[PDB]
Order: structure tokens, then C-alpha cells, then sequence
């Protein structure tokens, strides 16, 4: 009956900061009846605090709780390293949905993407298919854009994998693969990949021609 | 200290059923599919209404999920949850009519220069099921710099991943790089050399 949304997306922060997480709901909540969770990557969830305001068993005192009716916070009140992660919250009155998450990563340097393309390997071309691969390698923010070329033309189906953040470096990975058949690869030459980020002043295109 | 452990996860086919269980040391079930966020199955959700039927029993100490007329969106990884809270490790369950099927190892052959010490260069292991493949380089050996990004389900319902290393531009006459591809659910082991091109 009710939904819930979550802001921002991603909290971009540094280790000491203050994070305040929003859980909005469509409907009115009980106070009695919301909660938070934490979820590391590739572990369990974790209750944080329920009910709004309480906190759960061996949580520490910098998640703090509050909110009521239909706009809850939570409040991380200085971040630790390990505090980075994602943060659901949860109705349990009417309806029993979780929101969409908020995503709090550790807030680094700027880092332009390091852009690299593969051509389709021989080996895969004996299979009638053709599958070229861009690369996006070490950069923050996560936010980035990929745009493909088969000519100086504009694709419609690839396909896009980002990483988590790392947890040394703190910075992001993006590949992008355009597939094509290999009559439609054989066509064509000249086949680019423009890349768009924050740390580029200006797009950066890398390109390879079929024969080489 | 309290702890719980689920069981019943397993590839089935998109008409077919599943049961999982969970035996504990009031219970909700909740899933997360690839890459997305929690979903509350029931402890019924909108999408799994009439199709799940959560029951339970006091005795025999498991709460049970059944999981009847399945269908892909359904593939996810499911948990139980119960102030002190207490979450199994989970099982994941999917759900798709492609049978197992070991991956094919591409060469990424390292070329674009883009130098000064780097080097980009990896593998493409495409066309397999189900998850998950484990990526690594040189036996083990190189640890810095490899990439392995996690998989996509393609239309064909087989998934594709990429795995790159970066390595310096000065190294790539000289050391030679191999990956190796584990996709242990079809017990395929893969080397393959990755030389330029």
C-alpha cells in the first residue's frame, strides 16, 4: 500500500563526516513501525536501529535514529571505514517493503577514467559473433558515461558492468562490451568509444579500424 | 551465540518449484537480486502473492518458503530474519531454462597504449551458466590491478564477464600473462594466454 524512497541515491563522504540518510514514504508511518539496515558487500544485512529511534544490540552511539510520519533520518555522526555501505530502510505497519538504499561511499580525489578498447579476438570471430570491449579503469566518482560508434553511428545494444568501490584505492571500474554479429562487424572499420566523466575537461574517444 | 542456516537454493527451471528452509537456534523472508536492492517476499509481496506460500513449523524448528510456478524475476538470493537480530548467510535460487554450460576465454589483447608504466590487458569469459566464475592471474600471482567485473545476463540467459589487469607497459615484452577461468558449477578450469596482438 505504501512506498518508500530513499535520498540521495549515493552519499559521497569522507571518513569523519556527518551522514544524513532520508527514507520518505508515500503514506503516513507509525513511529512504532520503521526501521534501518546496513549491508556490506557480499554480507548479511544488518539491523541498525528500529522503531525510528532505538538502537539494536553492540550498534554504536553514531547511528542515531529519527523521524516521523512520513520523512525519517538517519544520522551517522562521524563516519568510521567501516561505515561505507548501503542503508535500507523499512516499513512494518501496512506494508512491509524496504526502500531503494542509499549508497554512502568514501568521498577521494577526483580520478579521470584511464580509457582502453579490445578488439574482438580471431579466436571469438570463428564463432560468428564479435564482441568489442571498452574499459573505464580507475575513477571517481562512479558517475560515468559510455557511448559507442561502429561508424563516425550511434549503437543502441551494449552493455555495462561497474565494480564496487575498491577498498584500497577507494575508486570505481567500468566496462562497456558492444556485440555485434560478425557480418555486421566485417562491414564496418572505423569503431570508437567515447567516454564522458567529471574528472575530463573534454570527451575522451578511443578507436581502432577493423584492419589495423 | 544465535545463529541460523538456510538450505533448499538450487537452479530450477522457469515453470518448475522449489522449496527452502531454515531451522533456527516471528521469521521473514526477503531476497536481493543481482545487484539490486532488499525486496520483502513475506514473512505476501505483490509479485509472489498466490505464487509463494510461506509456512512453519514449531516443532521440527524451520520456517519454510514455497516457492511454486516460478519465474526469472524471482531469481535472487533469500534470507531469514527474526533486540537482537539474527540473518542467515543465505542461498541463492535461480531461475532460467539455459542449461549449465562452461564459458568460452577470449584474449583481451593488451593494445590503445593510452604508457608510462600502464598497460591494460584481460580475458573474456562469455557465454556460461550459472554463476558464479572465479578470475585469477598468473596462478595467483599477479593480485594488483586485476579487475574482475561482475557478470551480465545476456537475452540468451547466459551471463559474460570481463576480467583486466593492468600492468606496466615496460613488463609486457618481457612477463607473460595467463588467466584463469573457474567455473566450478560445469567443472571447467580455463588458461588462457593473453600475448598482443
Amino acid at each position: 500500500e505504501i512506498g518508500l524512497t530513499q535520498s540521495p541515491g549515493t552519499l559521497s563522504l569522507s571518513p569523519g563526516d556527518r551522514a544524513t540518510l532520508s527514507c520518505r514514504a508515500t503514506q503516513r508511518v507509525g513511529s512504532d513501525y520503521l526501521a534501518w539496515y546496513q549491508q556490506r558487500p557480499g554480507q548479511s544485512p544488518r539491523l541498525l536501529v528500529y522503531g525510528t529511534s532505538r538502537r539494536a544490540a553492540g550498534i554504536p552511539d553514531r547511528f542515531s535514529g529519527s523521524g516521523s510520519g512520513t520523512d525519517f533520518t538517519l544520522t551517522i555522526d562521524r563516519l568510521e571505514p567501516e561505515d561505507f555501505a548501503v542503508y535500507y530502510c523499512r516499513q512494518y505497519e501496512t506494508s512491509f517493503s524496504f526502500g531503494p538504499g542509499t549508497r554512502v561511499d568514501l568521498k577521494r580525489t577526483v580520478a579521470a577514467p584511464s580509457v582502453f578498447i579490445f578488439p574482438p579476438s580471431d579466436e571469438q570471430l570463428k564463432s560468428g559473433t564479435a564482441s568489442v570491449v571498452c574499459l573505464l579503469n580507475n575513477f571517481y566518482p562512479r558517475e560515468a558515461k559510455v557511448q559507442w560508434k561502429v561508424d563516425n553511428l550511434q549503437s543502441g545494444n551494449s552493455q555495462e558492468s561497474v565494480t564496487e568501490q575498491d577498498s584500497k584505492d577507494s575508486t570505481y571500474s567500468l566496462s562497456s562490451t558492444l556485440t555485434l554479429s560478425k557480418a555486421d562487424y566485417e562491414k564496418h572499420k572505423v569503431y570508437a568509444c567515447e567516454v564522458t566523466h567529471q574528472g575530463l575537461s573534454s570527451p575522451v574517444t578511443k578507436s581502432f579500424n577493423r584492419g589495423e | 551465540e544465535v545463529q541460523l542456516v538456510e538450505s533448499g537454493g538450487g537452479l530450477v527451471k522457469p515453470g518448475g518449484s522449489l522449496r527452502l528452509s531454515c531451522v533456527g537456534s516471528w521469521m521473514t523472508w526477503v531476497r536481493q537480486a543481482p545487484g539490486k536492492g532488499l525486496e520483502w517476499v513475506g514473512h505476501y509481496a505483490a509479485p509472489v502473492k498466490g505464487r509463494f506460500t510461506v509456512s512453519r513449523d514449531d516443532s521440527k524448528r524451520t520456517l519454510y518458503l514455497q516457492m511454486n510456478s516460478l519465474k526469472i524475476e524471482d531469481t535472487a538470493v533469500y534470507y531469514c530474519m527474526t533486540l537482537i537480530d539474527v540473518w542467515g548467510k543465505g542461498t541463492t535460487v535461480t531461475v532460467s531454462s539455459a542449461s549449465t554450460k562452461g564459458p568460452s576465454v577470449f584474449p583481451l589483447a593488451p593494445s590503445s597504449k593510452s604508457s608510462g608504466g600502464t598497460a591494460a590487458l584481460g580475458c573474456l569469459v562469455k557465454d556460461y551458466f550459472p554463476e558464479p566464475v572465479t578470475v585469477s592471474w598468473n596462478s595467483g600471482a599477479l593480485t594488483s590491478g586485476v579487475h574482475t567485473f561482475p557478470a551480465v545476463l545476456q537475452s540468451s540467459g547466459l551471463y559474460s564477464l570481463s576480467s583486466v589487469v593492468t600492468v606496466p607497459s615496460s613488463s609486457l615484452g618481457t612477463q607473460t600473462y595467463i588467466c584463469n577461468v573457474n567455473h566450478k558449477p560445469s567443472n571447467t578450469k580455463v588458461d588462457k594466454r593473453v600475448e598482443p596482438k
